RNA sequence: AAUAGUGGUGCUAGCAUUUGCUGGUUAUCCACUUCUUAGAGGGACUAUCGGUUUCAAGCCGAUGGAAGUUUGAGGCAAUAACAGGUCUGUGAUGCCCUUAGACGUUCUGGGCCGCACGCGCGCUACACUGACGGAGCCAGCGAGUCUAACCUUGGCCGAGAGGUCUUGGUAAUCUUGUGAAACUCCGUCGUGCUGGGGAUAGAGCAUUGUAAUUAUUGCUCUUCAACGAGGAAUUCCUAGUAAGCGCAA
């Protein structure tokens, strides 16, 4: 009768916590939000104008729980495009640094992940008591 | 101690061991239940092994597997290629043959890739 | 939800109609380009059968604004019956029909 | 404009057999947000009996 | 007295597999603590070159390789033990190193 | 979503500096079609209008077509950042500007002559390239 | 460099070896490089 | 020459003497500022069509 | 697609009459065989080898 | 088999908790080879039955089998007029100036790079089986630094582009699980050459070297111009094959 992070589902488990964290508002949101886009590589800043901050945001929580540890070089060759160049062939995406280099920072605030010895941010007992028990709370919406 | 066997399917080189326990009956698929595959249309050729031969044989048992290589749609295949054969190490190594041939044939009059994989590997080009 | 009974009943009854009966022959003739006289094998017959329906769908669906499942939908039942109303079936009718003559 | 999203929609509704965008397109000034926005409203309206929806679209019949 | 470590990169594969038998055979014979000969993926190189001096013809080429094996041996024993039979297993084209990592 | 039916009220011409627009679109597409603004510098400024990002023509507040070549004509006074314009560090002033739609013309032809004729301070041999193979 | 015969250009910068190509074909035995598929 | 940033030590004057075959004639006008001193030489001649009355290349063959 | 050269065909008759009370129509048998009376460079040339003498053998409970 | 991996015993965090399902890492220690890698061998012969044929060579079905198209793919194999085979080939040609050489260098701008049509072997199209935006997230063979600048992850600033502080890696250990793309859900969009398609362009910031104008390349914002499936004709590519999709040397 206890679940852990892995048996809930993908999308829609961001969707639910994202939108409680849309209640919190505890975030350093910068200025530059309506300007910068999230790479090169896309066309526009997204149709969605507030929450995707909120959504990048949870997701890389979503994926350092699985995972060791997170520098930043490996969320840039994340996050789910093709660089179009123009009438010459395609390329990979890689995305912005700046974009995610504070949004890692917005969460050392809030206690939940940080520096492991070996070189990269990761959760620790701070999120693992409430970021689990957060997402327990997310068994609520099983039903 | 317990009935525990290893198993392991592969199709196009992609590789999905399996070990095999006992006991209320968990099916783990890379740590996570085997109703959340996300190519959601080929959700039911994981269930193929299991709705064959009824919800039964499960509650003394203990399934866990873990996958590497190949793409999203190999996967899906490599994973049902062990744990049909991991079903029949226990009726190979404790169940009695009789339990045993039932169920290969239940299989194998179904699908004959089922149990024994594919031998389709690529080929070099302009050499 | 198109008020009927069975949701594959409405294929295998369509290929029916649209396995040709008849054929032209596909050579010219020798300088003389005719048509003699010709008839299909069955596993042949099924062959074509369900392409020329498949093909009609493609420009049915073409740079207008509905999808290809509304038009699979009118495609087959339209094929489910002899109507002739379709692309899918409008097409092998000529066919069978010039070959009435071409013999 | 505003007879025209009133009259055809909101009761001659129940006369087709089932519903998708392709008749609510039969009349070249309701768009695609406006025929979107038609079903969109009319799940609310419990008209829809639905049967299988997903993103690229939808299945629906009326009551 | 101290765990060491020899290292034999060759490319004969025949004259690879007397040197491996020899070397754990005297070990064997004073009984030494060993780890067995963890032979590595092999190693194969290779150039693309197409096949005329000119240039002046149809168009395919060549493909060259090379290959080179590798294997390696963990040890523990008495210096007087080893340092005596490491200069008695020499053999042309073949590659000899001792480690003696103890971090 | 819901049924509202207002009064028509829509103008398939538009007056914002010679700019008349079919205004049944989206009013990031309807700046477009101005010179000079396109969809990735007339996408902040319709977020910097502060207001609905769906509408048409005929439900627009008549100070919103003031306010919004307003932003425009006062471009580095509401936060747009250097790399969001079309004019800078002009070689006559300095300044940085943007431009509108019937006045890309000006600031190219008088910029391009001296090119063309004068041997400018930079155009001696970018001289006959749009003189003679693409005049 | 140019090495030899008639070649200053294809030369094969890879793996250090620094040989003009058309005198590799006739040097690539003695190497220890050999063709097998 | 060809190569240097002008200077604004420069009034009208008459750069260039012998440095290859291609001559580099640069007379200074009278302060147009900020470029290289390469952009004024000779390096291509604007020849217009002497026979390019096959304007590219031709058609697929046929004869 | 698959006819037996006649280095199989000559040399599949010369070990029949040298060794026949010793054969047997079961293959694999005399596959053991053929090493022990004669010298067979390969492999897989031996297994076709004894192959064909088998069904060779068979023609003689025949005719 | 600490240069692969699981299986426990632990230190150890969650834990619905309550037995429990996920973690925990150097060394907590022991036991293992199924998956992994590489040596030694084995295994397929068209096997076994049924047809068919001068009953011959064989060819068709059948069930077994990892495998039944020479089992899949390559390497290797000499008769001949292309006076293209030339390396300090020598011609083992006597005129090329063949010795103020018209063969060197440093030290110089100009070689493939000029308007109106291609037989140049597909590139980016012509769209709702689609774009755009959110997510979900999977691989294979190859490469690399000392007389010296090669790979590059964190922490750094910045919108990219980059810049700075560090390391790690002579090689299954490090870059690197090379988190590749198509595809995949949730949306926005609505058939008009519109948000499909960006072909010529002007304003800008960066890097690489002795030096980028005649844009060497790369990121900004603008401008959006031929282009509605192609006349007569005619094709490097064979069942995990044809086609898309890669982005490794």
């Amino acid at each position: 009768p206890g679940v852990s992070v892995r048996d809930v589902a993908a999308q829609d488990f961001i969707n639910a916590y994202a939108s409680f964290l849309q209640r919190q508002g505890k975030l350093e949101v910068p200025g530059y939000v309506d300007i910068v886009k999230t790479s090169s590589g896309n066309e526009m800043p997204p149709q969605d104008a507030e929450g995707w901050f909120y959504k990048r945001a949870a997701s890389v929580a979503r994926h350092i729980y699985m995972r060791k540890q997170v520098g930043v070089g490996k969320l840039n060759k994340l996050y789910g495009g093709a660089k179009s160049r123009g009438v010459r062939p395609y390329k990979h995406i890689d995305a912005s640094g700046s974009i995610n280099r504070k949004v890692l920072q917005a969460l050392e605030k809030i206690g939940i992940v940080e520096i492991s010895p070996k070189g990269g941010r990761r959760i620790s007992e701070n999120g693992q008591r409430d970021l689990d028990r957060i997402a327990a709370q997310t068994l609520e919406e099983d039903e | 101690a317990v009935p525990s066997v290893q198993t392991f399917g592969k199709k196009k080189s992609a590789t999905a061991v399996a070990h095999v326990k006992a006991g209320k009956g968990l099916i783990k698929v890379n740590g996570s239940p085997i109703t959340l595959v996300e190519p959601e249309i080929l959700r039911f050729k994981v269930y193929e092994p299991l709705l064959l031969v009824g919800l039964d044989k499960f509650s003394n048992i203990d399934i866990r597997v873990r996958v590497t290589g190949g793409g999203h749609v190999s996967q899906v295949y490599a994973i049902r290629q062990a744990i049909a054969k991991g079903l029949v190490a226990y009726h190979q190594k404790y169940v009695d043959e009789q339990s045993k041939n039932e169920l290969k044939k239940a299989f194998t009059s179904y699908d004959r890739t089922l149990l024994i994989a594919d031998s389709r590997r690529p080929e070099p080009k302009k050499f | 939800v198109l008020t009927d009974q069975n949701p594959i009943q409405v294929v295998v009854d369509a290929i029916t109609n649209t396995g040709p009966r008849e054929d032209t022959t596909r050579v010219g003739g020798g300088g003389a380009a005719r048509r003699q006289a010709v008839d299909v094998s069955p596993l042949r017959r099924v062959n074509q059968a369900i392409a020329l329906l498949t093909i009609g769908a493609r420009e049915a669906a073409f740079r207008n604004i509905k999808t290809i499942a509304e038009t699979l939908a009118e495609e087959l039942i339209n094929a489910a019956k002899g109507s002739s109303t379709s692309y899918a079936i409008k097409k092998k009718d000529e066919l069978e029909r010039v070959a009435k003559s071409n013999r | 404009l505003d007879q025209e999203k009133y009259d055809r929609i909101l009761k001659e509704v129940p006369t087709y057999r089932y519903v998708s965008v392709s008749v609510l397109v039969d009349r070249l000034k309701i768009g695609g947000s406006l025929a979107r926005i038609a079903l969109r409203h009319l799940e609310k309206e419990g008209i829809i009996k639905p049967i299988s929806k997903h993103s690229k679209q939808a299945i629906y019949t009326r009551a | 007295i101290i765990k060491i470590r020899i290292t034999l990169t060759s490319t004969k594969v025949k004259q690879l597999e007397n040197v491996s038998s020899n070397i754990v055979k005297n070990a064997e014979q004073h009984n030494l603590v060993k780890k067995g000969p963890v032979r590595l993926p092999t190693k194969v190189l290779k150039i693309s070159t197409r096949k005329t001096p000119n240039g002046e013809g149809s168009k395919t080429w060549e493909t060259y390789e090379m290959r080179i094996h590798k294997r390696y041996i963990d040890l523990e024993a008495p210096v007087q033990i080893v340092k005596r039979i490491t200069q008695i297993t020499i053999e042309p084209g073949v590659d000899v190193e001792v480690v003696v990592a103890s971090n | 979503s819901l049924v509202v039916q207002e009064q028509g009220s829509f103008q398939h011409i538009l007056r914002l500096l010679n700019t008349n627009v079919d205004g049944n679109i989206k009013i990031v597409y309807a700046l477009t079609t101005i010179k000079g603004v396109g969809r990735r510098y007339s996408n902040l400024v319709c977020k910097k209008a502060d207001v609905d990002l769906h509408k048409r023509a005929g439900e627009l507040t008549q100070e919103e077509l003031e306010r919004i070549v307003q932003i425009m004509q006062n471009p580095t006074h509401y936060k747009i950042p250097a790399w969001f314009l079309n004019r800078q560090n002009d070689i006559t002033d300095g300044k940085d500007y943007h431009t509108l739609a019937n006045n890309v013309e000006s600031k190219l032809r008088d910029d391009l002559e001296r090119l063309k004729k004068i041997r400018a301070h930079r155009g001696i041999r970018h001289f006959w390239g749009l003189r003679v193979r693409g005049q | 460099q140019c090495r030899v015969c008639s070649s200053h250009t294809g030369l094969i910068r890879k793996y250090g070896l620094n040989i003009c190509r058309q005198c590799f074909r006739e040097k690539a035995n003695d190497i220890g490089f050999n063709k097998f598929r | 020459m060809r190569n240097m940033i002008i200077v604004p030590e420069m009034i009208g004057s008459v750069v260039g003497i012998y440095n290859g075959k291609a001559f580099n004639q640069v007379e200074i006008r009278p302060e147009m500022l900020g470029h290289y001193l390469g952009e004024f030489s000779i390096t291509y001649t604007p020849v217009r069509h002497g026979r390019a009355g096959a304007t590219t290349s031709r058609f697929i063959p046929l004869k | 697609g698959r006819v037996r050269t006649k280095t199989v065909k000559r040399a599949s008759k010369a070990l029949i009459e040298r060794y026949y009370p010793k054969l047997t129509l079961d293959f694999q048998t005399n596959k053991r065989l053929c090493d022990e009376i004669a010298t067979i460079q390969s492999k897989r040339l031996r297994n076709k080898i004894a192959g064909y003498t088998t069904h060779l053998m068979k023609r003689i409970q025949k005719g």
